[PDB]
């Protein structure tokens, strides 16, 4: 399937080539920073997914607390 | 296993690959774009093969979360109604790519990229089963079409036409978005299958139906708002007009079929005379205004308004002959009309003019074009043995069963339709030549001969044996005919 | 005019680097900050052409 | 005793780093050995590093933000809302510093005190978001106000910069006076300045028996001052002039950073200041007028910066739509709109600064940009469409969810005004896109290549804008978590 | 003969603000602001585009009263641009826009007065 | 320049300058084609959308009217360009730009010649 | 041996399973309605 690692790598390579294009430079100007961008994109995508899961868990807990607080009105 | 994910991802890969290719490699860009379009077309054809025609449930369903609480999400699915629309919108793109084959050196990579993004956006429109995301991809088409109209327009008028089209689409879009928001707040979700099982209070049906009609009637121009279509259509490249008439005019009717005719069965019945009145006068007025036009592309563009307003008579009849026969007309119109604009594009590419006065006697210098042009003239005028007659007649028998008067008024459409269709052909093709105006000629090349071949085959195949298409829809259109009915 | 070309085409690697650094350093100026600091940065003689090749002999 | 200060390491670090940078710059700028080096880029890079390090300190120490909360209770309150707001503010400051690097070299802005004042303004805003008292709120507001007053008139020799600085000074001082009078009248009527006390004393008597004149007038004056701060009409007396006359790197920072912190203050005032929905009416009128005036004024603009200022005013009105509807969904829409608007504004100002190197002033100057730089034109068109709110882009999500929040509360009049203003906005936003691609000017202007920092910033923001709809879940999750934490 | 550049040279008398009269050279068919730019009287970086919407009267000029009849009448856009940047919202009734005046061989010897410079950096 | 205009040699956009072309203080308006062995002396203006034939010489102070084809040693008027040619003029410049970009990818940012210099130095000590 | 036999045995393999499709649709309707009810109750929560 489409994992966070591959989409992150594609986004990193794309943003490196996009930065190179915006400066009128060749797309594959410095290959090493293309590799660095792929790695950073993969890392950022994985961290984003890991943070999203925890964020949803925290939101669920906080909504449970809010609903519990609201339910006390009927007593 | 062929699913809706790959069919949508293929144009994405096609557009991304050309995005990072040097523009000096003009050949590679054209080859990769054409290959991507053809692969997408074959993918759609394969999706046709494995399509079950016995269940009303949406097939090849795919889900992707959009909101954190799964309130709204990317729900992709096709049924007997939107399958052929997907096939047509994937088939038209390679033809559009092949149209600009010779002059592609000036357009560049931004042409194929724009058309592939267009194909990506139109495939998802016919596949979305979420009301909100259907709006998101509904109005995402403006940017590629705005760019196509403006950057590669013919004259300086391209700024005015693009502004007018964009403004009309926006004014429809936001008035629809307010209704979508009101539906989301009341019901709770925007899933189509959930919105089709929720009872709407009778007072809210009229307001929501009117708000939906505001956006849809613009893209299926009824009467007050068919003034953007001629200008934006004439001020468009040859392939640009194929997209605007082939597919962009099918959003309004598809939107009516998917989100209006079912979500409000009671509101649809109340507004049936209103739609019959607008469509009857539109057929009479537009088929009559067509006679007094002098531009080649402004006459065929007026042949679509009459045909597309004949479709909305069929949909609102609410029977198998009407709704089922209206689908065949749009597939037929998507092929007949888009083929006519290819014929005009052939004439315009050689001789940079569109006035009918300059054209005449082409039967003696361009005989293959005359033979091909005449065939699509017959299809445009609803001749039996063509795909247009099957849809045209099935709509009439679907509306006569509901109202004899509206079927009578719509029957004069083919009286006037056969008037200008042949009268245009007599002017352009038949007659004497005019060496004072134009004297150098060239008949259809290899591309033009090959491009028209799928239109020729796909027009009589649907015209003599429409049972292949019809039997794939009856299970899906019959569940559409009755939703609130239980007897 | 041949003299400036002769003096430029015969420089060594060390002199070329120094002149490139000086040219980069004095390419753009900021009179406001210099007035704030009480200093006046002047173009080095290595970046000054003789007045006899200017269009009208401009001293300033 | 030392562990009680674990709650202020991010602020202590940034303060000490600003002090070290000031010492370094002042010692080595006035030096004879190095021939008075113009060490503005050095101080800028070290300030960016300091911002990143205090971001690492603040983000990592999430469980420790509530430490010693009783001891720090009277001074500031730190919670989940403050945590995310401060992280976003630091990110925006780092982005602005990254953009402003090329300004110091090509234009030769050698004043290193610019970065020091930016860091001090950042410290003021950090103390602003966590401020939980009228006193601390006002002190932080004044600190950031002076830090901006000084840097608005940085171009001493420029006619526009001095006039813009003077106008910003006078307007901000007047607004601060109005705010302070409101705070004084509230203090004299309730006897309390802490937000907990001021919520307990006002939550009961919801104008049920009588209307307290002092409390009502103080609340109204605070609202008026805050509306001056965000420049929502008719409190936009000199905002376009200030934006135009200010330096472009300066204008970029004032368009993003102050708004986040001021909106945080307005939220932490709404948690207690909801005195019979008095502010909901004021913000209702202000938002309607702001949308209408921005839409009707940005069409008559020929300069890029004035158009950006009026766009900012219009988006402020769109955000205040969320204030008008007081609900969890309303505040969530407000915060989502703030985030998206800040990202789009950073994108647009980076693009403007890219062309600022060739003295871009008018929209017609960027006429043949689609030919000379056919990717910068695409990026600018994407940013303009995101401002307009076209569905496929990220700018549509904020307007969508704000309209949803407005319709939830039952304010149907807000929806129609928003729709009409959106139509007008899209019209004058696609007007700019017409110039780049469709016009054929007789004379062209060629711009020099941009630098690396702004290139990566543009690339990342443009990938965010186009591909936000595919994965918008984290933003909605964090925003809903923030909105709920305002009360519990 | 042949096509000479002198066949479309328009002689003009441009006066800088301190009263000095210098003769400038322009081309028939190009804007008067372009003619003033050649000698350097008006900074080229202030009015790089000879377009009406890309103008805030950086090219404002004072035409003689007897030489204003041999020119196209001021359009609405020219008046609107002139009024806003006047700093007093008044019309001098004899001042034109440099970018909106196209030189012509009938404009031989036209005397034009250039007012003082105005700030345009930001 | 003799004409009195500034003598800066300005070549505008989409201008093709043929080989062995000697330009001195000439100003070439956008979308022009200059033939081979063409000599543009001081203060000569070539108006936009014009083509100068190969081996054509124009004396100082001469002007080529827009939309015309000129040639000959004392350059004379030949004919008037049609619409197709004056719209094809920028396409030639674009094609030559594409060829130049093809040549542009053959060179890395830094040459590797300094290694040969070091080898030569080591062959003689330092 | 003949093209028709292999073609029909391939189409029958490609076509989807009907019972699981209907079961998925029914469970989708159930889960979507339940989530709709919870989301509406979530929206019912007051700001204070
Ligand atoms: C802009 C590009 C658009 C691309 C998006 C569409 C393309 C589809 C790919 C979307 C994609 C990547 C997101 C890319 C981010 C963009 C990069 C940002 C910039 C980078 C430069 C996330 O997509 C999935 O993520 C899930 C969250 O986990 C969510 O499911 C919801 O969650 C619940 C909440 O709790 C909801 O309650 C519930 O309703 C849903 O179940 C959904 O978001 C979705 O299903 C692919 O999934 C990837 O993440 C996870 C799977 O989870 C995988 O690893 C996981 O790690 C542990 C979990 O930490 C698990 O323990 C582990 O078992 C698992 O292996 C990965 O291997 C990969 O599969
Ligand atoms: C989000 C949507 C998804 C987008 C895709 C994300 C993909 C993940 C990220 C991929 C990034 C790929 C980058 C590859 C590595 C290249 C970095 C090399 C930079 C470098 O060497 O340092 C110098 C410049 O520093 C720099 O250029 C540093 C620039 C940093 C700018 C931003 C700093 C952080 C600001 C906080 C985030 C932005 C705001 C967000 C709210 C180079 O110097 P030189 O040789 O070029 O010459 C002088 C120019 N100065
Ligand atoms: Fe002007």
């Amino acid at each position: 399937p489409i994992s966070a690692t591959m989409v992150g790598a594609l986004l990193g390579l794309g943003t490196q080539m996009y930065s190179n294009a915006l400066r009128k430079l060749p797309y594959m100007r410095h290959p090493w920073e293309h590799v660095v961008g792929m790695g950073l994109g993969a890392v950022f995508a994985n961290q984003l997914v890991k943070w999203d899961v925890k964020l949803k868990e925290d939101l669920d807990v906080m909504l449970a607390k809010a609903r519990a607080a609201n339910e006390r009105r009927y007593f | 296993y062929f699913n809706l994910s790959g069919l949508i991802l293929c144009p994405v890969l096609g557009s991304i690959i050309l995005l990072f290719i040097p523009n000096s490699r003009i050949r590679l860009i054209r080859l990769i774009g054409l290959c991507a379009s053809l692969i997408t077309f074959l993918y759609s054809l394969v999706l046709w093969i494995q399509f079950d025609s016995s269940t009303a449930k949406f097939q090849f369903v795919e889900s992707l979360r959009w909101l954190p609480y799964e309130n709204i999400n990317f729900y992709l699915g096709i049924d007997g109604i939107s399958l052929f629309f997907v096939i047509l919108t994937t088939f038209l793109i390679p033809i559009c790519i092949l149209v600009g084959w010779s002059g592609m050196r000036s357009y560049g990579k931004e042409y194929i990229i724009a058309f592939l993004i267009c194909e990506f956006l139109m495939i998802a429109v016919f596949c979305m089963l979420d009301l909100l995301l259907f709006y998101v991809f509904f109005e995402s088409v403006l940017i590629p079409m705005f760019i196509i109209i403006g950057v590669w327009g013919s004259r300086q008028r391209k700024i005015k036409a693009a502004y007018q089209f964009f403004l009309y689409t926006l004014l429809g879009s936001l008035f629809m978005l307010l209704a979508i928001l009101l539906i989301l707040f009341q019901t709770g979700t925007t899933d189509l299958q959930i919105l089709l099982t929720t009872e709407f209070s009778e007072r809210r049906q009229i307001f929501l139906w009117i708000a939906f009609f505001a956006s849809f009637a613009v893209k299926v121009p009824m009467v007050p708002v068919h003034i953007w279509l001629p200008e934006a259509h004439v001020e468009a490249p040859t392939a640009g007009s194929v997209i605007l008439a082939g597919i962009l005019l099918k959003f309004g009717t598809y939107g009516f079929l998917r989100f209006s005719i079912p979500m409000f069965p009671e509101a649809t019945l109340c507004f049936t005379p209103f739609i019959y009145t607008l469509s009857a006068i539109a057929i009479i007025y537009t088929s009559l205004t067509t006679l007094r036009q002098i531009d080649l592309k402004k006459i065929i563009a007026y042949s679509s308004v009459a045909h597309m307003n004949l479709v909305t008579i069929g949909m609102f009849s609410l029977n198998i002959q009407g709704i089922g026969g209206s689908i065949l007309l749009m597939l037929s119109h998507g092929l007949v009309s888009s083929a006519l604009f290819l014929c005009v594009g052939v004439l315009y590419d050689r001789h940079k003019t569109r006035l009918v006065r300059y054209y005449g006697g082409l039967v003696s210098t361009m005989p293959n074009f005359s033979t091909i042009f005449f065939f699509f003239t017959l299809a445009n005028m609803s001749l039996p043995g063509t795909s247009s007659f099957i849809g045209e007649f099935l709509i009439l028998v679907g509306a006569f069963q509901r109202n004899s008067l509206v079927a009578t008024l719509a029957a004069l459409g083919m009286i006037l339709g056969a008037a200008y269709s042949l009268w245009l052909y007599n002017r352009v093709v038949s007659g004497n030549l005019k060496p004072d105006f134009l004297h150098k000629f060239s008949d259809l090349n290899g591309r033009e001969v090959f491009i028209f071949i799928p239109f020729l085959v796909g027009l009589v195949w649907m015209g003599v044996y429409p049972k292949v298409f019809l039997d794939c829809m009856h299970t899906s259109v019959s569940n559409l005919v009755q939703h609130g009915k239980f007897h | 005019l041949a003299q400036i070309h002769a003096s430029e085409n015969s420089k060594s690697f060390e002199q070329i680097e120094v002149e490139r650094a000086l040219r980069k350093k004095y390419a753009r100026k900021d009179e406001d900050y210099d007035s704030m600091l009480g200093i006046t940065r002047e173009t080095p003689p290595e970046l000054i052409l003789p007045d006899n090749v200017l269009p009208g002999g401009k001293p300033v | 005793m030392f562990n009680l200060f674990l709650a202020v390491f991010p602020e202590i670090f940034i303060i000490n780093a600003t002090f070290i940078l000031l010492i370094h710059g002042v010692v080595f700028s006035t030096s004879k050995k190095y021939d008075y080096p113009p060490l503005a880029s050095n101080v800028g890079w070290l300030g960016l590093l300091s911002v990143l390090i205090t971001l690492l300190l603040l983000a990592a120490g999430a469980p420790l933000l509530t430490i010693a909360h009783l001891f720090w209770n009277n001074l500031f309150r730190r919670d989940n809302f403050t945590y995310f707001c401060q992280i976003f503010l630091l990110l925006s400051t780092a982005g602005t510093i990254s953009m402003c690097f090329d300004f110091f070299d090509q234009e030769r802005f050698d004043a290193f005190e610019f970065i020091v004042l930016i860091l001090l303004s950042t410290c003021g805003m950090l103390f602003m978001i966590s401020a939980y008292d009228l006193i601390a709120m006002y002190l932080a507001i004044e600190l950031q106000s002076l830090c901006f007053y000084v840097i608005a008139a940085s171009k001493r020799k420029s006619e526009f910069s001095t006039e813009a600085g003077l106008k910003y000074l006078i307007l901000g001082a007047f607004s601060s006076g109005i705010l302070l009078f409101g705070c004084s009248m509230i203090y004299g009527s309730t006897g309390a300045t802490h937000f907990d006390q001021l919520a307990k004393i006002l939550t009961g008597y919801e104008i049920t028996g009588a209307r307290s004149s002092g409390i009502f007038m103080g609340i109204l004056f605070i609202a008026v001052g805050f509306l001056f701060k965000i420049t929502a009409v008719p409190f936009h007396m000199w905002a376009p002039d200030i934006y135009e006359g200010s330096p472009t790197p300066v204008t970029a920072f004032l368009s993003i950073a102050p708004k986040i912190s001021i909106f945080a203050n307005i939220l932490r005032v709404f948690i207690y200041g909801s005195y019979g929905a008095t502010l909901q009416q004021i913000f209702f009128f202000c938002s309607i007028a702001s949308m209408i005036l921005g839409a009707l004024a940005a069409m008559a603009q020929t300069k890029v910066k004035r158009l950006l200022a009026y766009s900012s005013i219009g988006h402020v009105g769109y955000i205040c739509i969320g204030f008008s509807c007081g609900t969890i969904e309303g505040i969530q829409s407000l915060l989502i709109g703030i985030f998206i608007y800040a990202l789009m504004t950073m994108d647009a100002f980076a693009i403007v600064l890219a062309l600022r190197q060739t003295r871009v002033k008018y929209i017609a100057d960027l006429g043949a940009l689609a030919k000379t730089n056919p990717i910068l034109a695409i990026t600018f068109s994407i940013t303009m469409f995101s401002y307009a709110g076209i569905p496929p882009l990220a700018g549509f999500c904020s307007k969508f969810y704000l309209f949803f929040a407005a319709l939830g509360c039952g304010a149907y009049f807000l929806a129609l005004v928003g729709v009409v203003t959106s139509v007008i906005g899209c019209f004058y936003y696609i007007r700019l896109v017409k110039r780049m691609f469709f016009d054929t000017p007789r004379t062209w202007i060629l711009y020099e290549p941009m630098d690396r920092n702004k290139s990566l910033l543009l690339a990342m923001t443009s990938f965010f804008i186009t591909l936000f709809l595919l994965y918008p879940s984290p933003l909605f999750s964090v925003t809903h978590q923030m909105a709920l934490s305002l009360y519990l | 003969g042949s096509k000479k550049v002198s066949d479309r040279i328009v002689k003009l008398s441009a006066i800088d603000p301190d009263g000095y009269k210098q003769d400038i050279i322009g081309l028939s068919g190009q804007t008067l602001l372009r003619a003033l730019t050649h000698t350097g009287l008006i900074d080229p970086a202030s009015h790089r585009l000879d377009d009406i919407e890309a103008c805030s009267a950086e090219c404002e000029v004072q035409i003689a009263e007897e030489w204003l009849e041999k020119l196209p009448p001021r359009t609405y856009d020219e008046e609107y641009v002139l009024k806003r940047s006047s700093r007093s919202r008044i019309l001098n009734k004899h001042s034109r826009l440099g970018c909106q005046v196209v030189l012509t061989q009938e404009l031989q010897g036209m005397v034009v007065a250039v007012p003082e410079a105005k700030p345009w950096d930001i | 320049s003799p004409t009195g205009l500034p003598a800066q040699t300005l070549i505008d956009r989409y201008v093709t300058v043929g080989a062995y072309s000697l330009l001195r203080s000439c100003t070439i308006e956008p979308e022009c084609i200059i033939g081979q062995h063409s000599i543009l002396m001081e203060g000569s203006l070539v108006e936009t959308r014009s083509i100068l034939e190969a081996g054509s010489v124009l004396p100082p102070g001469r002007r080529i009217p827009s939309g015309e084809l000129w040639g000959g040693n004392p350059a004379r008027f030949i004919r008037t360009l049609t619409n197709e040619e004056t719209l094809e003029i920028p396409k030639l410049a674009v094609a030559i730009n594409h060829l130049s970009g093809d040549y542009f990818s053959e060179f890395l940012p830094y040459s590797t010649i300094y290694l040969e210099v070091e080898k030569f130095k080591k062959s003689l000590g330092i | 041996g003949f093209i028709m036999e292999f073609a029909e045995n391939l189409v029958l393999r490609l076509m989807e399973n009907p019972e699981e499709r209907d079961r998925k649709a029914r469970e989708h309707i159930y889960e979507m309605h339940e989530r709709c009810k919870k989301i509406k109750e979530m929206w019912a929560l007051p700001i204070r």
